[PDB]
RNA sequence: CCUGCGGCGGCCGCAGGAAGAGGAACGGAGCGAGUCCCGGGCGCGUCCCUGAGCUGUGGGACGUGCCCAGGACUCGCUCACACAUG
């Protein structure tokens, strides 16, 4: 894969070929991690996502 | 060889340098392997250590003892004893019964010094509750020990959770306290219990039917010894001056009474000839007293080991050694080195 | 000051005090459809509500579900199919459907529909798209201008064949180039499509008017009708965990941030409140009829695509209008609207039709044969009723 | 043997073994798929393998003859196909 | 270079290998591969972790998204393996021997080397916790 | 003064009652209720509660026992049942706060507690992991096997926290919260299974039940006796009246509903709420969910289960809005006014006319 | 007597004083009696079913060994076996639908 | 019995095993006075309570 | 050490024994327990005062929660005991024979001690009320 | 005639309807009893005990007076039969 991204200051997602952003910090792959239906890890996941305060519950709730 | 005590016991060297690690640390008492292989100490700082017999026995200042294990316990150790067959010939028998504060009774193997087998007793609310003493049965089948008015029984072919049950105390009525420590006749099938409540039970092995139940030290008792002879008996308690002298036949009553001086709430413990003739015990003086029981029993010597308490004391199956434990609690004002050693006691 | 404070508390006296000023509420914040609420045209206010069904977001985990969509974030090996039908594994539904189909190694916006949601499927496909792409020239050229013109001259009305075929047309009505590699050659484009564009042939027709040649590298879709990246976005892993995490901790949070009810993708269209008697026959196929109207929105037009609405803010069904706003407002009788798509569950709702003082008049007139046995007028027929009863089955 | 011929469109920039081509057919019809093209000359040049660019205004490409090559087309030059093969625009825009 | 690559750092990315201590890694990991001890890659690594092998496990503190190896490090708990975060994906690409980046990777003992590897063992070990 | 407070700093269920949904603003107010603090001495113990903390040898049905002796009342009940030597948390209801008694002892709970392993373990990680492991919704068996067989549930933690280990005495502090019959006593047996040494509970403390935690608002028996002996010696009611809390302080995390004046009574006769008696309503109130009803002064009235939502309050004008399912007041507190509204009045003239 | 037949109950983890802890493997995740027999493969009672503790699909157990079994003889991951009959569904702890 | 605790700054309770906290200061008992019903020295508890101003009532009044 | 010990005081520990004659109460017990003239525990004393047994009551000024024995300076001041505060109940504890700390110790006057025990009321009743 | 579901962008089959959209007291409350899944603890008071035994902020002996599993489900008695007054 190649394609990029850093947020903007508005919070959505610019498109770039680059491996930095313009400040020079890592921009992240676009794609999703891969995936096999047959994980059974998902309580490791939900382990650590606990534990650094990173779970989507713990986030504040979106705008319906 | 014999033992003789013709003159004071021989120094031969034992273990002081463990002990300091621990500040204000004591020995709760030592007890020979009953095949003589080597002994096991207590502490203050609940650690089981064990100590070969040094070969240079066999083979000058001796080298100071270091023991081959230490099998930490978490909690106060109450009772610790050799399983009552062991051998050194047959491996697998060569194993410590342990009991301590709110912990089961566990079983340590003597060569390789981890966790074996554990034994847990508990209360009508399914509590775990500590065993205060512990005692294999003459042929090696049981594990009895010690509760408040309960002795409960073990068997040591399969630990786990299931025991006998043995009221001691029954509608307010029988031997009342906690049962401190057991004992066996080496003929009879009796078995004998001492109480922190001032008394003695004896008791069938077979059924737990008492046979007797026997006047009082005027303190908690805390030890007990059968002579090879399994006519005769004696015990000691704590805060008591007296040693007293049992016999099953004309019983109801002590034979003969022995002075030693305990100020403290301390086991001091006391041990005889395996022939069976020497009395020896400990004393919070310090001061190790000797009778011979071949009447009353006849004063024979004293020595003092260290000027601190002699608590524990111990007579080698086989060889003339005596061993001796030192230490005792150190109360305070608010604003003198413990040791395990050994001792000759045979002829020149 | 606490302390004074709460001397103050335990000291004087407190009470909500009569007042003789307008009660207006603030029904800005209400969740979905129940937006605004308050500034609806109002029809009437006097029925009887039933209890029976919920508020969306409040629905029970079985029901939230089985009413719900996912806004996947696709990875990149599987083919759409095959991601629905993971899903539908996961969650132990029935069916499931999507909202178009990403050709495997493509990412992006996949909206899932579980279950009764499914019955959204078409109307999601049909909506209009956004992606971004990656377009690899064979040759080279004067630079990042060129592809911008390339990319200007096919925003349009386009001619498209499918890959390995027919011919077809479809429509990219906004393009721009995000930026370019010469080292590369690599160009990255975004561009906003009407349902069923093929950017794989978009690509390939960048090269030919270039005359370098290209294909496409990867893509990804960044939006799908309302929903986008930026919106609400969930990946596998997010439902596999929420699943899990539901089946051991019994923990039902994390689902509902994963899976929402299927009113949300309705938000955009105008809306139009029944009354709760009213469902179940529209439920059934029934007209849209005046009687049963509460509420309806400002700007709505003669075939305009419009959402009917529960009070409870639940959607009945997608709705074609055939009466403007004005015309509702003003008229006696007749038909408001027409069914497009039933989305509601035949009785969530319980059946009320035929108790009202019109219909119960009829029904009886029947059975007295002032009307024949297929409810239209006789020779029996009153003048009266003859006259002023207008059957919209004329 | 070709029975006749009307225009296609004009040329444009080549491409890889293929020529682009500027269609600008009469009132805008379309050609068919693998419709051969021909020179004034009534010669073939090839067929047509794609339509593409938006509808008024729409390009195409031609797979050359094996006898002819990209570098002999002209700017500004006219190419031809048989109008029976030609498709009438309505039948795409509504 | 150290005080950027704490800008590039995912949020579950601890306990994060000190200055000192990840130039160690790298130099144990070098040593490592010349033995072909280490494995690479998650797919590899987890492989082997469930197959029972034992190491020390180096993450890449770079992984965005974080999903792939989140599953690892419990799973290191799950079977008391340690595990260790570094700063960089390239740098533990490049150590481990791939030219392309890196993000997880297993350092095992061999007689060579296992003087580092012990100085890596107990100082990882010895990490606080988070 | 009460003019310079936010809406924010009124007293329990009053407190923001202005971000409420506002239906009509007028009624006419009657004389007969008071705030629920400012509730007459016994009026107010009637109503009231104790935030415990139980001590270590009685049971909790002793404690309440005692409870109801030191405050001269003729009933009593608490949270959930403290084994007697487990000290903590315990909300004790007095007299009407009994109706209140179901609700307390179905809400979630926090302990404390300490595990004494019978073996040694490499560290605290080792037992935190095993906490870990043990959350969830579990498998449990009540504490006793005495009785030969008893049957196996389900329980759930919420969470579950390491907070010391000592290796020296084998002793590890932990810290749960879970779902109310949770039995920490198996807990603690099974943390020990799973670590595989072993494992007793040593000691407990619940530090939290429901709405009430040990944090603020909590009281000794010590403070119960000798607020009860200073109300009855110097006739002072002011150590009493910060012992015992009204119920309105458990009901304030409910959604609330507020009824003009006129429609109480008839409520705490068994009448349904209707519409037309609601000048109040809070967001959020869903169809078969427990709200709380209460007056313009504050007091609640009943527990209701809600037949409406919040936006079919909002589009209707006349209907059940909620049905009761417990009535907190007495009779008659607020006079009989029903039967004298517009369309009531219709109806009663032309049943006659 | 023993069974007609015995489905796979469990992998073998750690002992725990003189009784052995169990990781539970069951097909529908079903969960056994208390006190139901347990069998080596070759239907062979080592001892029985003691405590239940885990979490609902993922879930441990206990066994309190036999007269005459020691909880050395056994090795990690080894399986058991029990009387099918025995076994109860996940569903009947999970709550009335 | 075991548990001990100190404050923390908002005034939350950390429990310790430790007879100090890391301040210096004394753990306290986490656990309350034993009570019996028939206690009779209520005058002087409230006597002393008031006289050293530690009567729950000479407390700032709770929020509610 | 009688500052750290100050840090550890009660609300009610006043009247606050001076370090001298904090010293002197110590001794005084002291020589008290070698005659068996004390009563100490809240038990013991409130008992013993109960059935109107005179003595200095030395309380332990470091003792929580304060309920366990705060009824007793009114249960003096009724019979007009003296009665005074000490740093702690370890030294209590200690200056009695034990190991174990107590919170309260009643000392009885007898004639081996008593030069020593009237200097401890004389000094003990000079206290300033508070 | 309308809707829903299935099968190859229209058709075919099967299933549910034929819908004008009712009801400003419906059918409640409070209290009590019945049917299905006390031997001890605690409190107090004639003497011991800093036990190495929990323990003096409490443990024991001998005396002595307050506490007794929850949840389903049915209906007898009292009071109402309540749309809440611009």
């Amino acid at each position: 894969m190649f394609l990029q991204y850093y947020l903007n200051e508005q919070g959505d997602r610019v498109y770039t070929l680059k491996k930095f952003d313009p400040m020079g910090q890592q921009t992240c792959s676009a794609h999703p991690a891969r995936f096999s239906p047959d994980d059974k890890y998902s309580r490791h996941r939900i382990t650590i996502k606990k534990r650094f305060k990173v779970l989507m519950t713990q986030q504040p709730r979106p705008v319906l | 060889w014999n033992y003789s005590f013709s003159q004071l016991p021989r120094f031969l060297s034992g273990s002081w340098s463990e002990f300091s690690t621990q500040p204000e640390n004591f020995l709760k008492g030592c007890k020979w392997a009953p095949d003589g292989s080597c002994i096991l100490t207590n502490s203050a700082d609940n650690i089981l250590r064990i100590y070969n017999l040094p070969p240079e026995l066999y083979h000058v200042e001796y080298a100071e003892m270091v023991p081959v294990l230490r099998m930490v316990e978490g909690d106060t150790i109450y009772d610790y004893c050799w399983y009552s067959l062991m051998s050194s010939a047959q491996p697998d028998t060569s194993y410590v019964a342990s009991s301590s504060r709110e912990n089961p009774i566990h079983i340590w193997d003597a060569f390789t010094g981890e966790l074996r087998a554990s034994f847990r007793a508990y209360n009508h609310l399914d509590e775990l509750t500590a065993a205060h003493s512990l005692c294999f049965s003459p042929d090696g089948s049981q594990l009895f020990c010690g509760f408040n008015r309960t002795v409960r029984v073990f068997s040591t072919a399969r630990p786990g959770r299931d025991c006998e049950v043995r009221a001691t105390f029954a509608k307010k009525q029988g031997q009342s306290g906690i049962i401190s420590c057991i004992a066996f006749s080496p003929a009879q099938p009796l078995y004998a219990c001492g109480s922190y409540g001032r008394s003695l039970g004896l008791y069938a092995w077979d059924d737990g039917s008492p046979l007797a139940l026997l006047g009082g030290h005027q303190g908690g008792i805390t030890h007990l010894c059968f002579h090879p002879d399994g006519n005769r008996f004696f015990s000691g308690a704590r805060k008591d001056a007296e040693l007293l002298c049992w016999d099953l036949r004309q019983s109801g009553y002590p034979l003969w009474s022995l002075g030693r001086e305990v100020t403290t709430n301390q086991r001091i413990y006391f041990d005889l000839d395996p022939t069976g003739q020497f009395l020896v015990s400990g004393s919070t003086s310090g001061a190790v007293s000797v009778w011979d029981t071949d009447g009353k029993p006849e004063p024979v010597l004293s020595f003092l080991p260290q000027k601190d308490c002699t608590n524990g004391v111990s007579l080698h199956p086989s060889l003339p050694l005596l061993a001796t434990a030192s230490g005792q609690r150190v109360f305070p004002e608010p604003t003198l080195e413990c040791r395990l050693q050994l001792w000759w006691c045979g002829g020149a | 000051p606490e302390e004074d404070v709460a001397e103050i508390q335990h000291a004087e006296e407190f009470l909500i005090k009569p007042e003789s000023k307008v009660a207006k509420l603030d029904t800005s914040q209400w969740p979905l459809l129940l937006k605004n609420f308050d500034k609806l045209n109002v029809r009437t206010t006097h029925y009887t509500p039933l209890a029976c069904g919920s508020n969306p977001l409040k629905r029970e985990i079985g029901d939230y579900i089985r009413t719900g969509f996912i806004n996947l974030d696709k990875p990149s090996n599987p083919s759409s199919h095959e991601v629905v039908a993971w899903i539908r594994r996961i969650l132990r539904v029935e069916k499931t459907g999507h909202s178009g189909t990403l050709d495997p190694k493509v990412t992006g916006c996949l909206i899932v529909c579980i279950e009764r949601a499914t019955r959204l499927v078409k109307s999601q496909q049909s909506a209009g798209k956004e992606y971004v792409g990656i377009v690899r020239l064979h040759n080279a050229i004067e630079g990042g201008t060129q592809l911008s013109r390339a990319l200007e001259t096919l925003t349009g009305a386009l001619f498209q064949r499918p890959p390995l075929r027919q011919l077809r047309v479809r429509t990219i009505y906004e393009s721009k180039m995000i930026e370019y590699d010469p080292e590369r050659r690599l160009g990255i484009f975004w561009v906003s499509c009407e349902a069923g564009t093929y950017i794989r042939t978009l690509c390939v027709h960048l090269g030919l008017l270039l005359g370098v040649g290209g294909q496409m590298q990867e893509l990804r879709r960044v939006r799908s009708g309302v929903m986008s990246e930026k919106d609400h976005m969930v990946t596998m892993h997010d439902v596999l965990d929420a699943q899990w995490l539901y089946d051991n901790h019994k923990d039902e949070s994390y689902l509902r941030r994963v899976v929402y009810p299927l009113e949300k993708l309705l938000t955009s269209h105008k809306r139009l409140v029944m009354k709760d008697s009213a469902v179940n026959a529209i439920c059934y196929g029934a007209k849209i009829m005046l009687p049963g109207v509460l509420r309806y929105e400002d700007g709505i037009e003669v075939n305009q695509e419009i959402v009917v609405i529960t009070t409870k803010g639940e959607a009945i069904c997608m709705a074609i209008a055939l009466m403007t706003t004005a015309v509702i407002s003003t008229c006696d009788h007749g038909i408001v609207a027409k069914i497009k798509r039933v989305i509601m569950e035949r009785d969530t709702y319980p059946r009320k039709w035929g108790l009202g003082p019109k219909a119960s008049q009829k029904k009886l007139m029947i059975k007295q044969g002032l009307l024949d046995k297929h409810g239209k007028p006789t020779d029996s027929t009153p003048a009266t009723w003859k006259q002023e009863y207008v059957d919209y089955s004329e | 043997p070709p029975e006749r011929v009307v225009l296609l469109g004009e040329f444009l920039h080549p491409c890889e073994d293929d020529i682009v081509c500027k269609c600008t057919t009469d009132e805008n019809k379309v050609p068919y798929f693998n419709a051969p093209v021909y020179l004034e000359n009534k010669e073939q040049i090839g067929k047509v393998d794609e339509i593409f660019g938006q509808l008024r205004d729409f390009y195409f490409s031609v797979k050359l003859s094996e006898n002819m090559k990209a570098s002999s087309f002209k700017k500004l030059q006219k190419f031809y196909i048989d109008p029976y093969k030609l498709l009438p625009l309505q039948r795409f825009l509504p | 270079t150290y005080q950027e690559l704490l800008v590039n750092q995912n949020p579950i990315a601890q306990p994060l290998a000190s200055r000192r201590l990840t130039r160690k890694l790298y130099k144990c990991i070098k040593k490592a591969v010349k033995q072909k001890q280490i494995r690479r890659g998650v797919k590899e690594v987890q492989k082997f972790v469930n197959k029972g092998e034992k190491g020390i496990m180096v993450l890449a503190g770079d992984t965005l998204p974080i999903e792939v190896y989140c599953h690892l490090p419990v799973m290191c708990e799950d079977r008391n393996l340690p595990y260790v975060y570094i700063p960089s994906k390239t740098d533990l690409g490049a150590a481990a021997g791939s030219k392309r980046p890196t993000c997880v990777i297993m350092v095992k003992p061999h007689e060579e080397y296992q003087e580092a590897y012990d100085e890596c063992l107990e100082e990882v070990q010895s990490l606080p916790l988070p």
